[PDB]
């Protein structure tokens, strides 16, 4: 699990003492920059077409 | 006392009781008092409406230049109770005189409505046109300022 | 004095430099709210009022060099903005 | 003829009571209004 | 006349279409001219009574 | 060019100030005639998804007939004072004009003009004008009023289901009318404004006194 | 659209040639719970003249629809069971008795989230006459899938629901659906320029 | 008159059983009946059923309804006032002035059920208006009510979807979401995908079948 | 104020060009000065026509100068002889900038227009401003306790033409003018203008600064107060909820421009399409 | 003259930078892909009619009737325009019109 957060596969923390892993709140998609880019990618992809 | 009620500024019912009461209700030999707030029922309510007036006004004035306020400090500063303060405010958000959510758990009232992001970014280019005149008319008061002093 | 970014003041900071007690601030910063000479809102749950404009006042010529030093950063800032634009739609620039 | 205009007529008084599908009932206040008053 | 594919003549005797019929309309039989280019052919008139 | 729909048309629409004083209430004992009259159209005007759904096909146009004096007029004018739509009121002998063409030509712009406005309502009133069984080929007269009458024809044939507009013509004179205006797609629902009964009477009676 | 037509055709049916009334009201239901939301279901199904008429002579499924309707969860979780065995033998749904049962249960659990901020999974195991373990399996899946707008505290067995933003769930679909169209067009291409 | 009555008893649609009461009225109003009350009370509380009380002050005003204003009209009127002001404390004073024109009438009694239901949720409604987060022994208070019936009409409000929001039962607080409306332009666009789609399959058959 | 927008017609920029090239064949010469006939609509000038007056000024002295007035006004006789909706309106001169005595000028027009409005037009092609720089004369009431005088008030020019004047002035732009441009393209060199316009009026300003810093000119205190508005608005686009909002509204844009570019690319294979059955029937009839 | 008659028309340096409403954007990006909606429903019709349809009614049965391909590409030129225009616009003002 640690390597798994630290290579970005999850975003999460980890809590030794209690034993457990507390998954990070997930964060409002749509209000970042990632829909974007998907959009950019397809966009260029239907005008090259 | 109708300056009071133009200032866009908080009013106080202790204060406006003390200081124009006697001179409204029972009035003075030199100025009589007219029966808009005599001792009888239709002058009670009047009072009681002139105090709600008041309040209404107070909420108004604290939707204005508050964002978010305690049902504490409203209540204080209404010269109300809580309960009754919160009450008058629900009656108001419901007629939709004023918008305003009551978090009652932590006892808060949010005067800000959620903003679109239509609103937001309408703001960012309301400043960015408002900017823009204001560069315009800089230059030209530059300009003025060259032909006086060259 | 605050820049812009930092224009949050804490009724703290506001009743220590006017001399007032806090339960007054809100009060005071109402007559400036009314009368115009500054313009913004009052968070009374976290005691900040968010100041977003001043009434201008006279700057002295120090001021004047430091403004119009923000202003060279501007005008590096619109020329290379500009530049960009211009490089990369240079094809489709009429 | 007649059989038509009361099938019509029966539409007419499904329309009546803002109903989408005619009932029986409908046909027959149509073949009373299209055979006994007309 | 729909199922035998008889061309449908109706025969009126109304003025408003006599001019399709034809300019003479000295005579009902100027119809068949027409009747004949259309072979087969039904003429229909209805009695009103 | 191609000019608007709506342009190049000599009849007009009734406007806010044209529109006429007489109520539904002003007019007294119709209530069979008012019903059907509401029902065939201005309910379609307002409900033809209902009159789909159902199975109805709405009638296009409306054929108001009975002797003179009998309330004919006067419910076209309260139809127009209660309508959402638009009103086209016109006169059959307003067609017949003494420039050849000229009476079909308007006859089609007062059809396009309520296509164009459509939901609307064309009344022609003194509907015998144009729509008479009898026609001499040798008179312009005659010859011109066929032609009016053969395009109020295509007009009313041309109009599919999908186009709300409904047609009234009102006469005291039926017996004379051409039976191919009486067709169905053309005037499909013949109402008959015959004289006042007794209790007609009383109801005209009270509502005028 | 199946759903939609059959209610559309509930006081209409004449095909006695497809299917007996008894059946296409049951299969009127059965498509009911699964496409309608809960106004709908109330509006169409549940007040509906004809199904409660007819329901009358199936108390089997007027239990499995009322059940959902009114969350007795571990009598709809039963009826769910008997539908599930009724689906396999038909060959209608014998495809997709997979398929919509699994999507009843989302709704049902859905529906015992949907007015809640946070629920127990003790609470949840009981509302469905169920065990713990299985509803954290069940709930997991369905959490995996993004079916379910809740988050399960194992910790305290505690599953708190989520909120998402219907632009996320319109978006997610508009990349789906536009790459399937885009596929279409690409493939379509390739067969054009050979 | 019969015929409204029946439609109301099926609890169908109230359109049409006001329009039924509406031509009795008129009947027994042209004849001066003494019934004519009677089938103006039913014309008043199908405006009730229908959650448009604001009309039947108007119905009363009228010419024809002056003639009848009376403890019946001011009954059902003063039921329209407590729906229109979405009070339920309103509704039972309004029960108990006027019990004997409300609750002994069986036409209104057999739909009072059902109004009280009505009324509970616009009064409920209307109590959570002015909150984002509030104690559900709040909204009891307010609607003077218990607090588990409380809690189950709002959640079953919620599973209603006649208000957005949650009920934290581990501290008993109503939190009511602004949801914001779905995006039309996101719906346009999928189902334009969708057809655009169909357009590229026919585009398929006209290719495969012509080269 | 009494005016709100000055539209200046094309055929007065080649009047007024025509007049200070006509002059200045004398070889000595600064600027030339003329009168301007327009309507009014609302409170929009509509400038329409001009025609020159004889004007002198002494290079020096800024008092000394001649306007002929009479001059003035026969021909304005004669004008409205021609076309009477068109009344003077103001006056034009071809000096780069203003001029100190430009407000005696206005004073001497304010006789015929009383809301009198200079239009300076520049004859020199700047690169990025209008030619036209419209001004109408105000009584500035400072706050400082300074005596009431008269300043020009500026106010937004624009260049319009009527219907004929435009189907001239495309038949005089018609080799020099590419309309072959698409709008999208238009619109991105518009915003090229835009920025270059201005980096231009920021660089005013910041040599407006440098001068005063270094006490070539006086500090207003006027364009200090509005300079310090101008820094108080600029937004700051670092603020978490401006950066959603802006986020969410660009992906709102962008998938808008995703679906309408799968349609054209729809559209376009149909198009390859309808191309090829076409080139596969003509090569199979011959 | 040539450059004098070039300012006509010559749209102000302000109205560049000049964003358009985003209420009013948003209502019209809604309208015209509700609008494409209609328009690519009527354009499946439209391929399938031309598949078996003569040479000969190309463009006679095109004569008064809309051709849903004409009107998409209307709507996506103008669709790709006004939102290219306006992201490319509102990216240029957040690195001009900057605090810091
Ligand atoms: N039901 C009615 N109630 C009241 N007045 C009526 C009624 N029917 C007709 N009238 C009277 O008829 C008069 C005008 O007659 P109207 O134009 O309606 O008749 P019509 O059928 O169009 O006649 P015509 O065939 O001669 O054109 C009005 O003054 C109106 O008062
Ligand atoms: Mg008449």
């Amino acid at each position: 699990v640690a390597k798994a957060i630290r290579d970005g596969v999850i975003e999460a923390s980890i809590n030794h003492e209690k034993g457990y892993v507390q998954s990070k709140e997930m964060i409002d998609i749509y209000s970042t920059r990632e829909p974007q880019l998907a959009f950019h990618q397809r966009i260029s992809f239907c005008l090259d077409i | 006392l109708l300056k009071l009620f133009t200032t866009m500024e908080l009013m106080r019912w202790s204060t406006l009781v003390e200081d124009y009461g006697m001179e409204l209700r029972k009035g003075s030999l030199e100025s009589p008092a007219t029966d808009v707030f005599g001792s009888t029922e239709e002058g009670e309510k009047r009072w009681k409406d002139l105090k709600n007036r008041v309040v209404e006004h107070n909420i108004r004035i604290m939707a204005k230049y508050y964002t978010r306020i305690t049902m504490k400090r409203m209540a204080q500063l209404l010269d109300l109770s809580v309960d009754e303060s919160e009450a008058f405010l629900s009656n108001l958000v419901v007629n939709k005189t004023i918008f305003a959510k009551v978090d009652r758990l932590a006892g808060i009232i949010n005067f800000q409505r959620p903003k679109d992001p239509n609103n937001l970014l309408n703001d960012w280019s309301q400043k960015l046109n408002s900017l823009m005149s204001l560069v315009n008319k800089t230059t030209h008061l530059i300009a003025k300022e060259e032909m006086i002093h060259n | 004095t605050r820049p812009a970014n930092h224009r949050q003041l804490t009724f703290e900071e506001i009743a220590k430099s006017a001399k007032i007690t806090v339960n007054e601030v809100e009060l005071l910063v109402m007559k400036a709210l009314s009368v115009g000479l500054v313009k913004g809102s009052i968070d009374e749950v976290d005691k900040r009022v968010h100041m977003t404009w001043v009434q201008p006042r006279v700057l002295d010529l120090q001021q004047i060099k430091g403004m119009k030093d923000r202003l060279e950063f501007w005008c590096t800032d619109v020329k290379s903005m500009e530049m960009l634009v211009e490089h990369q739609a240079h094809d489709i620039l009429t | 003829a007649e059989v038509k205009g009361v099938c019509t007529e029966a539409g007419m008084y499904a329309l009546r009571e803002r109903r989408v599908h005619v009932t029986q009932e409908d046909f027959e206040m149509a073949v009373a209004k299209v055979m006994q008053k007309d | 006349a729909h199922h035998t594919d008889c061309t449908f003549i109706r025969v009126s005797g109304s003025e408003l279409v006599q001019k399709f019929i034809g300019e003479g309309a000295r005579m009902v039989r100027e119809l068949f001219v027409m009747a004949r280019e259309h072979a087969p052919s039904i003429i229909f008139m209805d009695e009103i009574d | 060019d191609v000019l608007p729909p709506e342009a190049d048309s000599s009849i007009m629409m009734l406007t806010s100030d044209q529109k006429p004083d007489v109520m539904y209430a002003d007019i007294g004992g119709m209530d069979i005639q008012k019903q059907e009259v509401r029902e065939a159209v201005e309910l379609p005007l307002t409900h033809f998804e209902l009159y789909k759904q159902i199975g109805i096909d709405p009638p296009r146009g409306v054929l108001m007939y009975g002797p003179p004096g009998c309330g004919k007029t006067m419910l076209a004018k309260a139809v127009a004072h209660h309508t959402t739509a638009a009103f086209i009121r016109v006169v059959g002998s307003e067609f017949v004009q003494k420039y050849l063409g000229e009476g079909p030509r308007m006859v089609r712009d007062v059809f396009r003009l309520a296509k164009e406005n459509a939901p609307a309502i064309i009344f022609i009133d003194e509907i015998d004008a144009i729509a008479t069984k009898r026609f001499d080929a040798q008179t312009g007269a005659d010859r011109e009023v066929q032609r009016i009458l053969l395009e109020l024809l295509n007009q009313m044939d041309g109009f599919d289901q999908n186009v709300n507009v409904k047609v009234i013509m009102a006469t005291n004179r039926a017996d004379t009318l051409d039976p191919a205006l009486l067709r169905p797609g053309r005037l499909d629902r013949k109402i008959e404004f015959p004289l006042p009964d007794r209790r007609q009477k009383r109801l005209i009676f009270s509502t005028i006194t | 659209q199946a759903a939609e037509l059959f209610l559309d055709t509930v006081s209409t049916f004449t095909s006695y040639e497809l299917m007996d009334y008894k059946t296409f009201v049951t299969y009127t239901v059965y498509v009911s719970m699964i496409a309608l939301e809960r106004p709908d279901l109330r509006e169409k199904v549940i007040k509906g003249a004809e199904i409660l008429e007819v329901l009358h002579s199936l108390p089997a499924v007027r239990q499995y629809l009322f059940s959902l309707y009114e969350c007795r969860y571990s009598v709809f979780f039963q009826s769910l069971a008997v539908v599930e065995q009724e689906m396999k033998k038909d060959w209608l749904f014998a495809p997709h008795y997979r398929y919509y049962v699994r999507e009843m249960r989302i709704h049902a659990y859905s529906q015992l989230l949907e007015s809640y901020r946070s629920l127990t999974l003790g609470y949840m195991a009981e509302a469905f006459g169920v065990g713990v373990e299985f509803i954290d399996q069940e709930l997991s899946r369905f959490i995996a899938a993004g079916r379910l707008h809740c988050k399960i505290d194992k910790v305290n067995e505690i599953v708190e629901t989520n909120r998402p933003d219907s632009k996320n769930w319109q978006y997610q679909e508009t990349i789906k659906k536009g790459d399937l169209l885009l596929n279409r067009v690409q493939k379509l291409s390739r067969v054009i320029n050979m | 008159m019969q015929s409204g009555i029946i439609h109301a008893a099926e609890e169908k649609d109230w359109k049409t059983a006001y329009s039924y009461f509406y031509e009795a009225f008129e009947g027994y109003d042209s004849i001066d009946s003494p019934k004519a009350i009677t089938s103006l009370k039913y014309m008043l509380l199908c405006k009730i059923m229908l959650n448009t009380p604001e009309d039947v002050q108007a119905l009363v005003s009228g010419k024809l309804a002056l003639r009848y204003a009376g403890r019946q009209t001011e009954a059902l009127k003063c039921v329209a006032q407590a729906s229109k002001n979405r009070s339920l404390a309103d509704f039972e004073k309004a029960l108990t002035d006027y019990r004997a024109e409300l609750r002994d009438d069986p036409i209104i009694s057999t739909h009072l059920a059902k109004l009280y239901d009505n009324l509970l949720e616009q009064n409920l409604i209307r109590v959570i208006e002015p909150f984002s987060r509030v104690q559900i022994e709040h909204i009891s208070s307010l609607i003077k009510l218990s607090k588990a019936d409380v809690e189950r009409k709002l959640s079953q409000m919620i599973l209603d979807k006649k208000f957005h929001g949650i009920l934290d039962q581990g501290e008993g607080v109503l939190i009511i979401f602004d949801e914001p409306p779905v995006d039309k332009t996101y719906e346009a666009a999928l189902e334009t995908i969708q057809n655009m789609s169909k357009v590229v399959d026919s585009l398929y058959n006209k290719a495969k079948k012509l080269t | 104020l009494a005016v709100q927008k000055v539209v200046v017609h094309p055929l007065v920029l080649l009047s007024v060009v025509d007049h200070f090239n006509r002059i200045g064949k004398v070889g000595n010469q600064k600027r030339v000065v003329g009168v301007l006939l327009g309507s009014w609509q609302k409170k929009v000038l509509d400038v329409s026509n001009s025609f020159a007056v004889p004007f002198d000024e002494d290079d020096k002295d800024d008092s000394v100068w001649f306007l002929d007035h009479d001059y003035l006004e026969n021909m304005y006789g004669m004008f409205k002889k021609v076309n009477a909706r068109e009344r003077i309106v103001g006056w034009y001169h071809t000096g780069p900038k203003l001029h100190k005595n430009d407000i005696a000028i206005n004073e001497l027009m304010k006789r015929y227009c009383p809301n009198s409005v200079l239009v300076i037009i520049d004859v020199k092609p700047k690169d990025l401003g209008l030619p036209t720089e419209a001004y109408i004369s105000v009584e500035e009431v400072h706050d400082d306790g300074t005596p009431t005088s008269k300043t020009f008030e500026h106010v937004t020019s624009e260049i319009g033409a009527e219907e004929a004047e435009e189907v001239g002035v495309e038949h005089l732009l018609r080799d020099i003018k590419d309309t072959t441009v698409g709008t999208l393209s238009q619109r991105i060199t518009n915003q090229v203008h835009g920025l270059k316009g201005l980096n231009s009026k920021l660089l005013d300003i910041r040599s407006y600064l440098e001068k005063v810093a270094t006490g070539k000119l006086p500090i207003n205190h006027q364009i200090i107060y509005q300079l310090q508005d101008v820094f108080n608005l600029l937004p700051d686009v670092s603020l978490q909820e401006f950066v959603k909002a802006f986020y969410l509204k660009t992906n709102d844009q962008m998938v808008v421009v995703y679906l309408a570019s799968l349609i054209r690319s729809v559209v376009a294979l149909h198009n390859l399409i309808n191309n090829k059955i076409a080139n596969r029937d003509a090569e199979k009839k011959e | 003259e040539q450059k004098m008659l070039l300012n006509l028309h010559k749209k102000s340096w302000m109205e560049g930078l000049t964003l358009q409403d985003y209420s009013e954007h948003c209502k019209h990006n809604e309208s015209v892909v509700k609008e494409m909606l209609e328009l690519a429903k009527n354009y499946n019709k439209a391929v399938e009619e031309e598949d078996k349809m003569t040479p000969e009614q190309l463009a006679i049965k095109n004569v008064g009737k809309q051709d849903p391909k004409r009107h998409l590409e209307e709507h996506v030129d103008v669709l790709m325009t006004s939102n290219i225009v306006q992201c490319l616009a509102a990216m240029l003002d957040t690195v001009v019109f900057k605090l810091i």
